[PDB]
C-alpha cells in the first residue's frame, strides 16, 4: 500500500498549478481523499476534501472557490487544481486517505506530500507548549484545548492525535482521543473531557523525538493546532 | 443533516452506494433463465449435456441472446426434502429418461427394472409442493438402440399388459402416453415431451421453443389477464 | 449370524438399563416446582428498524458480539453486514456459490464464515489494509451440504454437514483437526457451550448429540422428537439446551439429569419450527416459524406470553443480543427486523 | 337565437333535455359511484401486490372517480334548462373536471393495451419488468400532460347571461376554429389506432403458436375484443355528430339558428355515452379481467 | 463381515454412556430457577427499559 504524490515545483507569484497522487497496492475506489498543508517550521492546516464516490466536496475557506479537487477513479489518480497561486501559498502538500463506516480509524497513511514554494467561527484549537525537553525512561505528557465542547450527543470525540519524526512524513497515532492506530507501541495513550485533553507517553524511547499535533473533526473547517515539540 | 455529525453524514453515503450496487445486480438476476435437471444415472444425462455443454454442478449457455443456467444436482446423495425447496422459482425441470433399459434390471433388487425407477422419480418429482406451477421438460434417449433390441425381443417382458406388435412407432408412442399419464395437476402444468438420440440442435430449439412458451404465459398472467 | 444375534440382544439391555437409569431419577417436573412464580405480563415489542436490500430469500444471520453489528446471508449470492442503531450498511460480499445455507461472525469482529450446498466453508477476513474483503481460507473434506458454522476462537472452528458428520478445523494449518462421527442422518444444527469445551448437535435422525472438543468423542445422545431437529441452542447457564423440531414442538433437555424438562406447543400450531433462541436472564425463549410469525414462550411455565406478528413469509432466522437490548428475525420475505 | 359571447354562436335550450338526461345521469351516478369506489378500496386496503401493471390500473380508477361525483351538479343544471345557480367559482371546476377526468381515462385505457402487447408478442424484453417506482415516474408525466391541456378552462369567466338565465357549457356551435374541439377528435381517432393494432397482433400472435387450446388462454382472446368493442360504442356516436355539425357550419354560415335545432339536441344524449365507459370500465378491467 | 465391528463399535458406546454420574431433576430445575432469579434486573426486554436508555427509539 503506497501513495505517490507529484507536481510541485517553484511557481510564479501569479499562477495555476496541478498536483496529483498515485494510489497503488489497495482499493482506491472505496476512499475519501484529504489534501493538508503544511508550513515550514509551523503547523499544519487542512485543504480540501472529496468522498469516495464524488458526490461531496469540501473547501477551505482561504481558497474556497480558488481551488478544485478532482478524481479519476479508474486510473487511481487524484488531482489538485491551483488556479489562482499568491505569496501566501508557500508550503508543502500531503494527501491523506480516510475511510467512513461505523468502528473505521479515518487517516490512516499519510502519503508523503510534495514540497510547492510559490515565488515572493471556527473552532479553535491550541498547543500552548512550543518545545518540550526530557530525558529518556521518564513519562511525558502534552496538552491541548478546544474553545468548546468536542463530545456530540452520539458519543464521540473528535479529537486527533498524531506525529511527525525529524524529517518524516506524519502518522496516526491517536483517533477520537481514545483509540491506538495499528502498528504503533501500548506506550501512548490519551485521555481528557469537555474542551481539555492529554496525550501521554509512560515509557520513553529514542523513537518519540519529533513534533505532536492535535486536529479537530467535529465539522467543517477542519483546524490544527501549533506544534509541540519533545526533546531527548 | 442537522443532527448528523460530519463522520456519520459519509456513511450515509457509503450505504447509499452500497444500496445502488445491491439494486443494479438484481436486474442481471431477473433476466436469465434457470432449468433443473433430472435423471436416474445412465440417462443421458451426459449426453444431453455434452450437446449443449459451452456438490452441485452448474452449466450455463446461450442461444438467440438468451442466458441459460442448468442446475444439475445428481452427486448429493442426501436427503431431497431438505434442499429440494431451493429451486423453486427455476423456470423449468429437464427429466432425462433412456428408453434403452426395458430390458435391464435394476442392480440394487434384481426384480424391479430400471424404467420402473425412472417412473418412480418421475411421479415423485411431478406432484412436489414446491413445484405445482413448474413445467416439465422430458427427454426420451437412446432410441437408436430401441429400435434393435425392440424387434428381438418385445417390450411385453416390461409391458406384459400391452397387446401390440413389438413395432417401433407404437411401443415408443405408449412408453411417451405412459409417461404423460403420471401427471396429476392438468391445469397449471404442462409436460413437454421429445425424442432424441444423439440429435443436433434439435435438443437446444425444442428447449428454447417450450421456455417461450412457458414465460409467454407466465407475463400474461401477470397482468391479471390470464 | 449367532454372534450378531447375541450382540443384537445384549445392545438392546444396554438401552433397557440406560432407559431404566434415567428414568429412576426423576420425581417431579419443572411445571411442579415452578407452579409458584408469577408470570411476565404480555410482552409488547414494536418493530424499531426495518433492514431492506436483500432480494431473494434469507437464510441465516449471526450478531456481532458488540450488539450493534451483524451479518445476514440471502440466495441472491450477498452476504451484508449492518449496523442496527442507524440502520446503515457497512459491508457487502459477493459469494462464488449462490445456495448459501449458513454464516457465522467471529467473536472478535475480524472474520465471517459462509457456506452450504457446495460442500465447502469459506473464511472471509474484515479488516485488510486495502479496505475491501477477500477470502481468507476455504475448507473443504465434506461430502455432503454445510448445515451449520461456529468460530471458536480466531483460529479454530466447528461445521456440520450433509453427510452425517461434524469437524474440528483449524483454520491456519487447513485440515480436520477431529472427526465427529455417529449420526446416521443428516445433521442440521449446532450450537457451542458458553465455555467452548463442549457442543450440542441435532440431526434428521430425530435425536441429539453432545460432544467433547478435547478429546472428539460422543459424550451423551437425546431423544424424544418425531421428526428433523431444525435448530438448538444452549441456556444461558450452560447447563441446559432447547431443541425446535419439524412436528411442531419445542423442548428442553438438561445435562447433568438426562431427562426432558418441558414442552412447548399447542394444539392450533401444526406446522413446524424453523429458529430457537433464549433471553439474557433464560426467561424468554422466542420461536419462529413457518406459519409466517414468531412466538415468545414463558421458558419457566410454558405459556405463550407474545407475538411478533410483522412478516409476510416463513420465518427463517431469529436472534438475541449480547446485553438484551433487541431482537433480529430474518425472513423469506427478504426483510430483517428489529424489536425492542 | 344567435347571441355574442365574444364570437357568433347559436345556443337552444328545449323541454326535453329534462325529459331524458337527468335519469340518465342518475343510472350512470349510482352506478359508477360504487363500482369504482369499491375498486378503490381494494386497490389500497386489501391488494398486496403492487406490481408495475397494478399502478396503471390505480391511475384509470382514479381518473374516472373524480368524473362522478362532478356530475349531479351538472344534472342540476339540466333539470332548470341551462340555468346555473351556483356561483361562477363551481363553473370553472365542474368544466375542468368533466374534460380532464375524460382525457385522462382514455390515456390509462391505451397504456394497459401496450403493456399486454408487449407482454405477448415481445417477451424476453426489458420493457416488461419495470420497477412500481419507474412507473410511477410515467403516472406522474401522464397526469401533467393532461392538466396541461385543461388549464386554459379555468382563465375565463364561464357563467355567461343568455337574457334570463346564465349558461355554463364548453360546447356550443360557433363559427371560429377552437382547440377543444380538435382534442375531442384527437382523443379517440389515435387511441383507436394504438388499440386496434395491439389487439390484432394479440390475437393473431397467440394462435400461431398453437396456444388456442388451454381453457383459460380461449378465455382470453375474448377480453380483448371486449374492450375494443366498448370504445366504438361509446366514443364513437358522440364524433359523428360532430362531424355533422362541421358539415352543417360549412355548408351554410350561421345565418339561420333553427337549422340545428335537432343534432345539437342529439349531441347532448350522445355525449352522455362518454360518462358511460366510466361504469362499465371497472368491470370489464377489473373485476371480470 | 463388518457387521460384527459395527456391533463391537455400538456396544463399546453403550457400555460408556451408561456409565456417568446423574443428579435429581429437582434439584437442576431449582437451579434453573436462581438463575432466573437473580438475573432479572438486567435483560431489558424482561422488564421493559425506560425510554431513557435505550439506543432503538
Ligand atoms: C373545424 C375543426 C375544429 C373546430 O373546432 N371548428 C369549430 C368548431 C368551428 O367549426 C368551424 C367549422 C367550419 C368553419 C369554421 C369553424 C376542430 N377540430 C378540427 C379538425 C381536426 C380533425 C381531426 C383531428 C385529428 C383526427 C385528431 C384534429 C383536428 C378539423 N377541423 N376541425
Ligand atoms: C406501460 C408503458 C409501455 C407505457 C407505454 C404507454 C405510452 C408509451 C403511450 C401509450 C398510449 C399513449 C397515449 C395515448 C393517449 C394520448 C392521448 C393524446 O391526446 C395525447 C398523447 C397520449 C397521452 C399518449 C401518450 C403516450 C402513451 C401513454
Amino acid at each position: 500500500v503506497q501513495l505517490v504524490e507529484s507536481g510541485g515545483g517553484l511557481v510564479q507569484p501569479g499562477g495555476s498549478r496541478k498536483l496529483s497522487c498515485s494510489a497503488s497496492g489497495f482499493a482506491f475506489s472505496s476512499f475519501g481523499m484529504h489534501w493538508v498543508r503544511q508550513a515550514p517550521e509551523k503547523g499544519l492546516e487542512w485543504v480540501a476534501y472529496i468522498s469516495s464516490g464524488s458526490g461531496t466536496i469540501y473547501y477551505a475557506d482561504t481558497v474556497k472557490g480558488r481551488f478544485t479537487i478532482s478524481r479519476d477513479d479508474p486510473k487511481n489518480t487524484l488531482f489538485l487544481q491551483m488556479t489562482s497561486l499568491r505569496s501566501e501559498d508557500t508550503a508543502m502538500y500531503y494527501c491523506v486517505r480516510s475511510i467512513y463506516y461505523y468502528g473505521s480509524s479515518p487517516f490512516d497513511f499519510w502519503g508523503q506530500g510534495t514540497t510547492l514554494t510559490v515565488s515572493s467561527s471556527d473552532i479553535v484549537m491550541t498547543q500552548a507548549t512550543s518545545s518540550v525537553p526530557v530525558t529518556p525512561g521518564e513519562s511525558v505528557s502534552i496538552s491541548c484545548r478546544s474553545s468548546k465542547s468536542l463530545l456530540h450527543s452520539n458519543g464521540n470525540t473528535y479529537l486527533y492525535w498524531f506525529l511527525q519524526r525529524p524529517g518524516q512524513s506524519p502518522q496516526l497515532l491517536i483517533y477520537r482521543m481514545s483509540n491506538l492506530a495499528s502498528g504503533v507501541p501500548d506506550r501512548f495513550s490519551g485521555s481528557g473531557s469537555g474542551t481539555a485533553f492529554t496525550l501521554t507517553i509512560s515509557r520513553l524511547e529514542a523513537e518519540d523525538v519529533g513534533v505532536y499535533y492535535c486536529m479537530q473533526h467535529l465539522e467543517y473547517p477542519l483546524t490544527f493546532g501549533a506544534g509541540t515539540k519533545l526533546e531527548l | 443533516g442537522c443532527t448528523l455529525s460530519a463522520e456519520d453524514k459519509a456513511a450515509v453515503e457509503r450505504s447509499k452506494m452500497i444500496d445502488r450496487n445491491l439494486r443494479e445486480d438484481g436486474e442481471k438476476a431477473a433476466r436469465e433463465v434457470k432449468l433443473l435437471l433430472l435423471g436416474a444415472g445412465e440417462s443421458g444425462k451426459n449426453t444431453i449435456v455434452k450437446q449443449m455443454k459451452i456438490g452441485i454442478v452448474e452449466t450455463h449457455f446461450t442461444f438467440k441472446d438468451l442466458h441459460f443456467k442448468m442446475f444439475d444436482v445428481g452427486a448429493q446423495r442426501s436427503e431431497r426434502k431438505k434442499w429440494i425447496h431451493c429451486f423453486e422459482g427455476v423456470t423449468a425441470i429437464i427429466f432425462c429418461v433412456a428408453l434403452s433399459d426395458y430390458d435391464l434390471v435394476l442392480a440394487e433388487d434384481e426384480e424391479m427394472n430400471r424404467m420402473h425407477a425412472s417412473m418412480k422419480l418421475f411421479d415423485s418429482i411431478c406432484n412436489n409442493k414446491w413445484f405445482t406451477d413448474t413445467s416439465i421438460i422430458l427427454f426420451l434417449n437412446k432410441k437408436d438402440l430401441f429400435e434393435e433390441k425392440i424387434k428381438k425381443s418385445p417390450l411385453t417382458i416390461c409391458y406384459p399388459e400391452y397387446a401390440g406388435s413389438n413395432t417401433y412407432e407404437e411401443a415408443a408412442a405408449y412408453i411417451q402416453c405412459q409417461f404423460e399419464d403420471l401427471n396429476k395437476r392438468k391445469d397449471t402444468k404442462e409436460i413437454y415431451t421429445h425424442f432424441t438420440c444423439s440429435t443436433d440442435t434439435k435438443n437446444v430449439q425444442f428447449v428454447f421453443d417450450a421456455v417461450t412458451d412457458v414465460i409467454i404465459k407466465n407475463n400474461l398472467k401477470d397482468c391479471g389477464l390470464f | 449370524g449367532s454372534e450378531l444375534d447375541q450382540l443384537r440382544q445384549e445392545a438392546e439391555q444396554l438401552k433397557n438399563q440406560i432407559r431404566d437409569a434415567r428414568k429412576a431419577c426423576a420425581d417431579a417436573t419443572l411445571s411442579q416446582i415452578t407452579n409458584n412464580i408469577d408470570p411476565v405480563g404480555r410482552i409488547q415489542m414494536r418493530t424499531r428498524r426495518t433492514l431492506r436490500g436483500h432480494l431473494a430469500k434469507i437464510y441465516a444471520m449471526h450478531w456481532g458480539t458488540d450488539s450493534r453489528l451483524l451479518v445476514s446471508a440471502s440466495q441472491d449470492g450477498k452476504l451484508i453486514i449492518w449496523d442496527s442503531y442507524t440502520t446503515n450498511k457497512v459491508h457487502a460480499i459477493p459469494l462464488r456459490s449462490s445456495w448459501v445455507m449458513t454464516c457465522a461472525y467471529a467473536p472478535s469482529g475480524n472474520y465471517v464464515a459462509c457456506g452450504g450446498l457446495d460442500n465447502i466453508c469459506s473464511i472471509y477476513n474484515l479488516k485488510t489494509r486495502e479496505g475491501n474483503v477477500r477470502v481468507s481460507r476455504e475448507l473443504a473434506g465434506h461430502t455432503g451440504y454445510l448445515s451449520c458454522c461456529r468460530f471458536l476462537d480466531d483460529n479454530q472452528i466447528v461445521t456440520s454437514s450433509g453427510d452425517t458428520t461434524c469437524a474440528l478445523w483449524d483454520i491456519e494449518t487447513g485440515q480436520q483437526t477431529t472427526t465427529f462421527t455417529g449420526h446416521t442422518g443428516d445433521v442440521m444444527s449446532l450450537s457451542l457451550a458458553p465455555d467452548t469445551r463442549l457442543f450440542v448437535s441435532g440431526a434428521c435422525d430425530a435425536s441429539a448429540k453432545l460432544w467433547d472438543v478435547r478429546e472428539g468423542m460422543c459424550r451423551q445422545t437425546f431423544t424424544g422428537h418425531e421428526s428433523d431437529i431444525n435448530a438448538i441452542c444452549f441456556f444461558p447457564n450452560g447447563n441446559a439446551f432447547a431443541t425446535g423440531s419439524d412436528d411442531a414442538t419445542c423442548r428442553l433437555f438438561d445435562l447433568r439429569a438426562d431427562q426432558e424438562l418441558m414442552t412447548y406447543s399447542h394444539d392450533n400450531i401444526i406446522c413446524g419450527i424453523t429458529s430457537v433462541s433464549f433471553s439474557k436472564s433464560g426467561r424468554l425463549l422466542l420461536a419462529g416459524y413457518d406459519d409466517f410469525n414468531c412466538n415468545v414462550w414463558d421458558a419457566l411455565k410454558a405459556d405463550r406470553a407474545g407475538v411478533l406478528a410483522g412478516h409476510d413469509n416463513r420465518v427463517s432466522c431469529l436472534g438475541v443480543t449480547d446485553d438484551g437490548m433487541a431482537v433480529a428475525t430474518g425472513s423469506w420475505d427478504s426483510f430483517l427486523k428489529i424489536w425492542n | 337565437f344567435l347571441e355574442i359571447d365574444k364570437k357568433n354562436c347559436c345556443v337552444f335550450r328545449d323541454d326535453f333535455i329534462v325529459k331524458v338526461l337527468p335519469p340518465v345521469l342518475g343510472l350512470e351516478f349510482i352506478f359508477g359511484l360504487l363500482g369504482n369506489g369499491l375498486a378503490l378500496w381494494i386497490f389500497c386496503f386489501h391488494l398486496k401486490s403492487w406490481k408495475s401493471s397494478r399502478i396503471f390500473l390505480f391511475n384509470l380508477a382514479v381518473a374516472d372517480f373524480l368524473l362522478i361525483i362532478c356530475l349531479p351538479f351538472l344534472m342540476d343544471n339540466y333539470v332548470r334548462r341551462w340555468d346555473w345557480k351556483f356561483g361562477d367559482i363551481p363553473c370553472r371546476l365542474m368544466l375542468f373536471m368533466l374534460a380532464m377526468n375524460r382525457q385522462g381515462s382514455i390515456i390509462f385505457l391505451t397504456v394497459v393495451a401496450v403493456d399486454r402487447y408487449f407482454r405477448v408478442v415481445h417477451p424476453h424484453h426489458a420493457l416488461n419488468k419495470i420497477s412500481n417506482r419507474t412507473a410511477a415516474i410515467i403516472s406522474c408525466l401522464l397526469w401533467g400532460i393532461t392538466i396541461g391541456l385543461t388549464v386554459h378552462l379555468l382563465k375565463k369567466k364561464m357563467p355567461i347571461q343568455n337574457g334570463g338565465a346564465n349558461l355554463c357549457s364548453s360546447f356550443s356551435i360557433c363559427h371560429t376554429f377552437q382547440w377543444h374541439e380538435a382534442m375531442f377528435l384527437l382523443e379517440f381517432f389515435l387511441p383507436l389506432g394504438i388499440i386496434l393494432f395491439c389487439s390484432a397482433r394479440i390475437i393473431w400472435s397467440l394462435r400461431q403458436r398453437q396456444m388456442d387450446r388451454h381453457a383459460k388462454i380461449k378465455r382470453a382472446i375474448t377480453f380483448i375484443m371486449v374492450v375494443a368493442i366498448v370504445f366504438v360504442i361509446c366514443f364513437l356516436p358522440s364524433v359523428v355528430v360532430r362531424i355533422r355539425i362541421f358539415w352543417l357550419l360549412h355548408t351554410s354560415g350561421t345565418q339561420n339558428c333553427e337549422v340545428y335545432r335537432s343534432v345539437d339536441l342529439a349531441f347532448f344524449i350522445t355525449l352522455s355515452f362518454t360518462y358511460m365507459n366510466s361504469m362499465l370500465d371497472p368491470v370489464v378491467y377489473y373485476f371480470s379481467s | 463381515t463388518a457387521s460384527i465391528a459395527q456391533a463391537r463399535k455400538l456396544v463399546e458406546q453403550l457400555k460408556m454412556e451408561a456409565n456417568i454420574d446423574r443428579i435429581k431433576v429437582s434439584k437442576a430445575a431449582a437451579d434453573l430457577m436462581a438463575y432466573c432469579e437473580a438475573h432479572a434486573k438486567e435483560d431489558p426486554l424482561l422488564t421493559p427499559v425506560p425510554a431513557s436508555e435505550n439506543p432503538f427509539r
